[PDB]
């Protein structure tokens, strides 16, 4: 009676904070903390795991909201507008009884005859590099600044046509973002195979390394001592004075065993010996073994060396010695590069050269951190194009005619759920109006113009974002994603449902 | 203290003249007038609404004044005239704000009004009098938008008749004129149909017993304002009338049976209970004067007055005809109709185009309204400012950059977007050489001004822009009021 | 979004007035209570309790731009807030704020591609001593009044110019040292870093010098103890002076005893080192701190060239010059009544070697003093009408924000700004680029300004204004957040 009433009103408020970020021409947000850093966004997804909402259901929807598209790629305030507008438009049938069950049987109608109208609308152009690039395009200039990402979207997207080649969508390990801090941001490019975060101490060791061996093995040049003995160094310290000592033997033994490893593989000062350690080593038998030809070096994360597994080749064990040369690979180029004041190792051009790496240097923190998430989010719109084959023309051009679509299946359905497919009509055709209004035109100027040329024109159908005349997006270059779609008007159905069942609110 | 009771002063301005910024056009948005007493007013003149609202700040109060004297001067434009005061006060806070004096300012806004007015007269299209076709489409065009729009026909042709029964050759050809002088014969019954102009003026009153010859072949008027009584025991009057010998005499009050017929052995027609605001006008069109003093009496006090007298009784009223006088200045239309619910309004507008008529008189130009005047002088303007040095020239840009409120309002008050439109309007007005596009008031859309057909008296805008003017640097010239409250 | 549009102008507004060579100066007051007298807005900010995060990101991209020129901070601030306080008035006519970011960008684009159209570039080269110290008057002019710039420039560029080799030069070699006492006339320039020193124990000329680093400074029982002690102390000062140690630096106190031995070593006991020079010093003799006393190591033992002491500046000083590059290292000595005027001067000495630096990475200079920014601003202005659309709105307030740097120029030097800038603005069409604002008359009178020689940095100025650009369009792009 009046629990609906307050969900209501909760869901129009977060509806109504999120209106103005939808489309690239959208304005952004910014988020403050507590402690007086601050972060500028505008992706919905961030946008809801951030804020700190009053309303507890508003936090329900945006908990539920986030969950469940986290799957598809986003999409997020887009369906936040719609089920906002769907509660509304149920409530102004509410309040004159309309119990929400029948309103429930019309969504559910609605919802299946926008799936049909949205299979059989998809169009199944063939893959190629100027889709890629319009589909980039696309997922790109809603999160970044435009020339920012006309720039990123080359990059993106030539990283994601390398990916192809395995005929499987992968991801995660297989594209890395490196994050740096030059003050030049317009340097965006990719590296194949793998960039190492930093080096260790070596004066010239190899630099132009060319052809390489990895074996990596966490080295042990700094070997683990003896030192906890008893809380510290106490009165009976003559244990962290001589046991600590006589672990040198272990430095030696594997400055031994990669002294065979290397005059047995490769037979010459040349042909670097990749190694790695997970900590730091000494500078002494570094530059000893480096001298001879061996690349080594120090203080690495994991999930670099478990991209070196897939990707370089060689087992690794911190507690080990001289054994199977089998699981080392090779490497094209394991070339340093240093910018200013800290190295950049480019282990490029080696065995399988399908993991690839993101580079980005972007000024400052905030910028760094839109980047990131900015290229995360067209790689996986370019990601979910690829798996589909049939991109959708986006721009409002799919609500539309999905509107139209629900209208015109009005009559098919009986009792009173032609009240809820309707409802849902007007709520799916808000994404065309946001766009507008976010743009600056008129809303119902837009609106208008948008439906009736759509009438006759029988094909989709979107609006342009400089001048607000009606366009055809499927000829320009505006698409989304076929999963996206249908994640969403399940989603915003599910969710409708659930919060129009609810009837009354008691504490507990 | 200081400048801040002028900032006082502006922003009662600007708060005054914002309330009925929205009231102008063929689309005014209407308003709301609650009194304290539960009642609720409909009403979209925002002169109606101004002198319905009270107000106590003084400035405001001087710009009601000067509000009412241009609605009762030229006509219309009142709105107009409120909204470019506020908006070139409003424009002229920013300048008093940057620390420098007024004299400064209202010198550069005096010399942008010497040349607007010259930038007025250089765009304004001739246009010609007395011409049916296209005095008829002006009719069509400005006098329309109004109640008289199924009743254009009896407006249009009481006017084209009765421009010229005013007309005043004192210092020049006929551009001397006065919309009361008329004699409008307001009567209700019959058609409205029945209203008709005649050359002379019309009398309410009549003799109770008109069984004599009020009318004569040349009757001789002579204002007398005394009372003549049985005999002298004052007779006298009737022998001091016998030696001039005229035929009418015009007095104030009435005349016994006895005295009836001494006045007619004294071959005079008496005429009783006439009315000082219709014995003027009487006194105009026969040219008569008054004089008693016997020493003063000679050969002019009677002069020829009436040529033509006759009295009929229509709607059972004591009508006196008058036709076909000496002097064609003070001659009848007349208003007839079955209600007079309208009519008033009527005649109001028929005044208004009797003004259109007397300033083409006196100067034959129509501007291009529906904003095209005022994108134009506003581009003059801007264009001249390009030349002009000094700190003065900021106001004399901004001046033109406050006029522009015209348009922009008349965009804003049809659901067009407000900014989009002028920007375009002003655009393609620069690189148009001699277009003066206007923006349409119905549809919101641009549209040549010449295809709309839509013009403005040169006098009555230039008035207006004149009284704008003034009344900014009068109210920008106040330095303190501090006289008590 | 107004909250933050407003809350930038004030922070505008409260540093608006120092800008230019009549810095009409404020107080400074931290939280642990000191009272500094300072101009430069640069250090106005860093002790300003910005809380709003609009004046935050403002005050970073200040401080962005003092990391690429060094200097025009304040007209950076000052710029940035008229154009939000343009863009605040345009959002007020009804036009949409992404409209206004579209027409900032394409004015700023406008504004790069006609920049060098207006360059008076420098003379011949960065030597000429004269010619230069002329060059690099402004920016010193501009901190410090022209009370001092005359003796400033000789003193900042002299010390500049002794290394002019290969083209290359670094902005932290030219090092100040402070010394109270005489007035500011009195100042020198001395090749090599100087800093106080204890014991006179040093001989003139000296072979590849052994900078010692003190990381860590300093009855019958009791004749016991105090002889232990002493003869510890004494092995301690023997392991500093081992591996040919010959002069050390410490941070700590002398002690009799201990200076004392040190001259019976033929070392003298070096004390009372700054917090900083010790870093400086580690990097420019390549070597590092030695945790203690009895671990030295002749690996990381400091080398420069010798040391010895100055009487240059009535006092004894340290001095260690010839670097590996032989004449990179040079410090100024400067001589003043009180500290208060230290600071400003020390600043004015910064803002005259990274203009220099500057110069040396852009020999290209434009007329300053209002001639460069009134000059943009026609230039964009008239463009602006011939551009349609909408753009065009944001185009003429960006050209009207540009110009608002000679007025707070004129208005905080007591001149009324208004005149100047309408004469500044009228003569620009027939008194072409050169000419600008006269600090001398109280009249607002104007000047040619290549006479005068008052130039800025072309490079400096572009970054300026492309960096107010870009901070002006991410603060207009904000829409609100929880607070
Ligand atoms: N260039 C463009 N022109 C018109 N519409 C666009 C353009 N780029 C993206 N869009 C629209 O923006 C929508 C996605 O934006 P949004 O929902 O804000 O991002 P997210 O998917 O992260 O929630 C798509 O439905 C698409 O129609
Ligand atoms: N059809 C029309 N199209 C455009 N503008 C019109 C039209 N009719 C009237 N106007 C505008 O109305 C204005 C006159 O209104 P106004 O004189 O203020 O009325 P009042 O004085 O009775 O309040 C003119 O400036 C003219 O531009
Ligand atoms: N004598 C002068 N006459 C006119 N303008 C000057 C004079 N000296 C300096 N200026 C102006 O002062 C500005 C220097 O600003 P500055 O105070 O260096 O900024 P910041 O404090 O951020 O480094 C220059 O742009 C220059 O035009």
């Amino acid at each position: 009676q009046a629990a609906l009433a307050v969900n209501i009103s909760a869901a129009r408020g977060l509806q109504d904070v999120l209106r103005t970020n939808l489309g690239p021409k959208g304005t952004m947000k910014m988020l403050v903390s507590g402690a007086g850093d601050i972060k500028l966004t505008k992706d919905g997804n961030v946008l809801l795991h951030e804020m700190q909402i009053q309303h507890p259901t508003a936090s329900l929807i945006a908990k539920v909201a986030t969950a469940q598209d986290d799957i598809t790629g986003d999409g997020t305030t887009s369906n936040v507008l719609i089920i906002g507008e769907l509660l509304k438009q149920a409530d102004l049938y509410i309040s004159e009884g309309l119990h929400p069950r029948i309103i429930t049987e019309g969504f559910e109608a609605a919802k299946e005859k926008a799936l049909q109208f949205l299979e059989e609308v998809k169009v199944s152009r063939e893959m190629d590099r100027e889709t890629l690039i319009d589909v980039a395009r696309t997922s790109l200039r809603t999160k970044v600044h435009a020339e920012l990402a006309d720039v990123l979207t080359e990059a993106v997207v030539d990283s994601i046509l390398a990916i192809k080649k395995q005929d499987e969508p992968i991801d995660l390990f297989m594209i890395e973002i490196m994050e740096m801090k030059h003050k030049s941001e317009t340097d965006t490019s990719l590296i194949r195979g793998l960039v190492l975060d930093h080096g260790a101490r070596h004066p010239d060791m190899k630099k132009r390394v060319e052809d390489a061996y990895i074996l990596t093995c966490n080295v042990s040049l700094e070997y683990e001592k003896t030192e906890v003995n008893s809380g510290f160094f106490y009165k009976s310290a003559e244990e962290r004075e001589k046991l600590v000592k006589a672990e040198r033997k272990f430095i030696e033994d594997r400055v031994k065993k990669i002294i065979e490893l290397k005059r047995k593989v490769c037979g010459d000062s040349d042909k670097g010996f990749v190694v790695i350690n997970q900590k730091g080593i000494d500078p002494f038998s570094l530059d000893a073994l480096s001298k001879e030809g061996i690349v080594a070096l120090r203080r690495a994360k994991r999930r670099n060396m478990e991209r070196l597994t897939l990707a370089c080749g060689g087992v690794a064990l911190n507690s080990f010695d001289d054994l199977s040369p089998d699981c080392l690979g090779h490497a094209g180029l394991v070339y340093e590069y240093t910018l200013g004041e800290e190295k950049f190792t480019f282990i490029e051009k080696c065995n399988n050269p399908r993991s690839v790496t993101l580079l980005i240097k972007g000024p400052n923190k905030h910028t760094l951190t839109q980047i990131k998430d900015a290229v995360r989010d067209g790689l996986r719109a370019v990601k979910n194009a690829i798996d589909d084959g049939c991109v959708v023309p986006g721009a409002g051009a799919v609500e539309v005619a999905m509107a139209e679509a629900l209208i015109k299946h009005k009559p098919s359905v009986k009792g009173r759920a032609q009240l809820g497919v309707q409802a849902f009509a007007d709520a799916l055709l808000i994404i065309p109006k946001v766009l507008a209004q976010n743009s600056g035109f008129d809303l119902q100027e837009t609106l208008v113009k948008i439906q009736a040329e759509h009438s006759e024109s029988g094909q989709l159908v979107g609006v342009d974002l400089n001048t607000g005349e009606p366009m055809v997006a499927a000829e320009v270059g505006v698409w989304d994603n076929y999963c996206v779609k249908k994640q969403l008007l399940h989603s915003c159905t599910v969710i409708a449902t659930n919060i129009l069942l609810v009837d009354e609110i008691m504490r507990a | 203290s200081g400048r801040k009771v002028q900032s006082g002063n502006i922003n009662a301005a600007k708060t005054i003249a914002d309330i009925i910024r929205t009231c102008l056009g063929p689309k005014s948005m209407m308003k709301m007038l609650l009194d304290p007493m539960g009642g609720i007013v409909m009403t979209n003149d925002g002169n109606a609404i101004l002198r319905e609202i009270q107000v106590q700040h003084p400035a405001a109060k001087s710009m009601i004044e000067i509000s009412r004297t241009q609605d009762e001067e030229v006509g219309d434009g009142t709105t107009s005239v409120i909204i470019l005061a506020g908006e070139m006060l409003s424009v002229a806070e920013h300048f008093l704000e940057q620390q420098m004096h007024p004299t400064v300012v209202i010198s550069a806004y005096r010399k942008a009004l010497d040349d607007m007015i010259s930038t007025l007269k250089k765009i304004s299209i001739p246009v010609d009098i007395s011409d049916s076709d296209m005095m008829l489409n002006i009719i069509n065009s400005s006098i329309t938008t109004k109640a008289i729009s199924r009743w254009s026909s009896l407006a249009c042709n009481i006017a084209l008749d009765a421009v010229k029964m005013v007309q005043f050759e004192e210092n020049g050809r006929k551009e001397i004129d006065i919309k009361k002088y008329a004699r409008v014969e307001k009567i209700p019954g019959g058609i409205i149909e029945d209203s008709c102009v005649l050359r002379g003026v019309m009398i309410n009153k009549d003799v109770t017993h008109p069984r004599m010859r009020r009318y004569i072949k040349n009757p001789r008027i002579v204002l007398l304002d005394s009372s003549l009584e049985y005999k002298k025991g004052i007779q006298q009057l009737c022998e001091d009338i016998i030696q001039l010998k005229p035929d009418v005499v015009i007095t104030e009050k009435g005349i016994s049976d006895l005295a009836q017929h001494y006045l007619m052995r004294a071959n005079i027609t008496a005429i009783r209970r006439v009315r000082k605001t219709d014995n003027n006008r009487i006194a105009r069109a026969c040219g008569a004067r008054i004089v008693s003093r016997p020493e003063e009496l000679r050969e002019d006090d009677v002069g020829t007055g009436a040529g033509l007298l006759e009295i009929k009784k229509i709607g059972d009223e004591y009508f006196t005809f008058i036709t076909d006088c000496k002097d064609p200045k003070a001659c009848t239309i007349l208003l007839r109709g079955a209600s007079k619910e309208i009519l008033s309004e009527v005649e109001r507008n028929l005044q208004d185009a009797m003004q259109v008529c007397r300033n083409v008189l006196l100067d034959p130009q129509l501007v291009p309204g529906g904003g095209a005047s005022e994108m134009a002088v506003a581009h003059a303007l801007t264009e001249k400012s390009k030349a002009m040095t000094g700190v003065e020239q900021w106001p004399y840009r901004a001046v033109a950059q406050a006029l522009e409120v015209i348009p922009r309002t008349l965009i804003q008050n049809c659901g067009a977007s407000t900014i989009r439109l002028l920007t375009s309007l002003r655009a393609k007005h620069t690189q148009e050489n001699c277009e003066t596009w206007g923006v349409n008031g119905e549809t919101g859309t641009l549209v040549d001004m010449k295809e709309l057909g839509i013009w403005e008296p040169l006098a009555v805008k230039l008035q207006t822009y004149k009284t704008a003017v003034e009344t900014a640097v009068l109210l920008l010239r106040i330095d303190d009021i501090v006289s008590g409250h | 979004v107004y909250r933050n549009i407003q809350a930038c102008k004030e922070l505008a507004q409260t540093t608006r007035t120092a800008y230019g060579p009549n810095g009409m100066n404020k107080m400074v007051i931290n939280h642990l209570e000191k009272l500094f007298v300072t101009n430069d807005a640069a250090t106005i900010l860093r002790e300003l309790e910005v809380q709003h995060p609009a004046a935050k990101m403002i005050v970073m991209a200040s401080h962005m731009q003092e990391q690429e020129v060094g200097d025009g901070t304040n007209f950076v601030l000052v710029f940035a807030g008229a154009l939000l306080e343009l863009a605040e008035e345009l959002l007020r006519i009804g036009l949409s704020v992404s409209e206004v970011i579209e027409g900032y960008e394409i004015a700023c684009r406008k504004a790069h591609e006609i920049l060098p159209n207006l360059v008076c570039c420098s003379a011949k080269n960065l030597r000429d001593i004269d010619e230069v110290s002329s060059l690099l008057r402004t920016s010193i002019m501009s901190k410090q009044y022209g009370n001092e710039v005359f003796l400033a420039k000789l003193i900042a560029q002299a010390c500049v110019s002794i290394f002019p080799d290969s083209g290359h030069f670094n902005v932290d070699n030219i090092r100040v040292c402070k010394i109270l006492g005489s007035g500011i006339s009195s100042s020198s320039v001395l090749h090599g870093m100087v800093f106080k020193k204890e014991t006179e124990g040093d001989v003139t000329s000296v072979k590849d010098a052994k900078i010692a680093v003190y990381s860590c400074p300093f009855a019958e029982e009791l004749m016991n103890f105090s002889k232990g002690e002493e003869n510890l102390m004494d092995a301690q000062v023997k392991a500093i002076a081992d591996t040919g140690a010959n002069v050390v630096v410490t941070g700590g106190k002398v002690a009799d005893m201990a200076l004392h031995y040190a001259n019976k070593y033929n070392i003298m006991l070096v004390r009372l080192n700054s917090k900083w020079d010790l870093r400086r010093l580690c990097k420019t003799v390549g070597a590092t701190a030695l945790p203690r006393l009895t671990p030295p190591v002749l690996e990381e033992m400091g080398h420069c060239d010798s040391v010895y002491l100055s009487e240059v500046g009535d006092t004894q000083v340290v001095v260690f010059k010839h670097e590996k590059e032989d004449g990179a290292i040079s410090t100024i000595v400067l001589r003043g009544s009180t500290d208060n005027l230290m600071d400003d001067i020390e600043r004015a000495v910064d803002d005259g070697v990274n203009t220099f630096k500057v110069l040396t990475r852009d020999k290209r200079l434009v007329p300053g003093g209002g001639a460069t920014e009134i000059e943009l601003a026609k230039q964009i202005t008239s463009y602006g009408e011939t551009c349609p659309g909408l753009e065009q709105y944001a185009i003429k307030k960006f050209a009207e924000a540009f110009e608002a740097i000679p007025r707070a120029l004129a208005e905080n030097s007591g001149v009324k700004a208004n005149e100047v800038i309408s004469k500044l603005y009228a003569v620009h069409q027939e008194g072409n680029k050169n000419v600008g604002l006269d600090i001398e008359a109280e009249v607002p009178a104007v000047k040619d300004m290549l006479e005068a020689g008052i130039l800025d940095t072309y490079l400096g100025k572009y970054w300026a204004i492309k960096l107010a650009t870009n901070a002006a369009v991410t603060v207009l792009r904000v829409d609100q957040i929880i607070m």
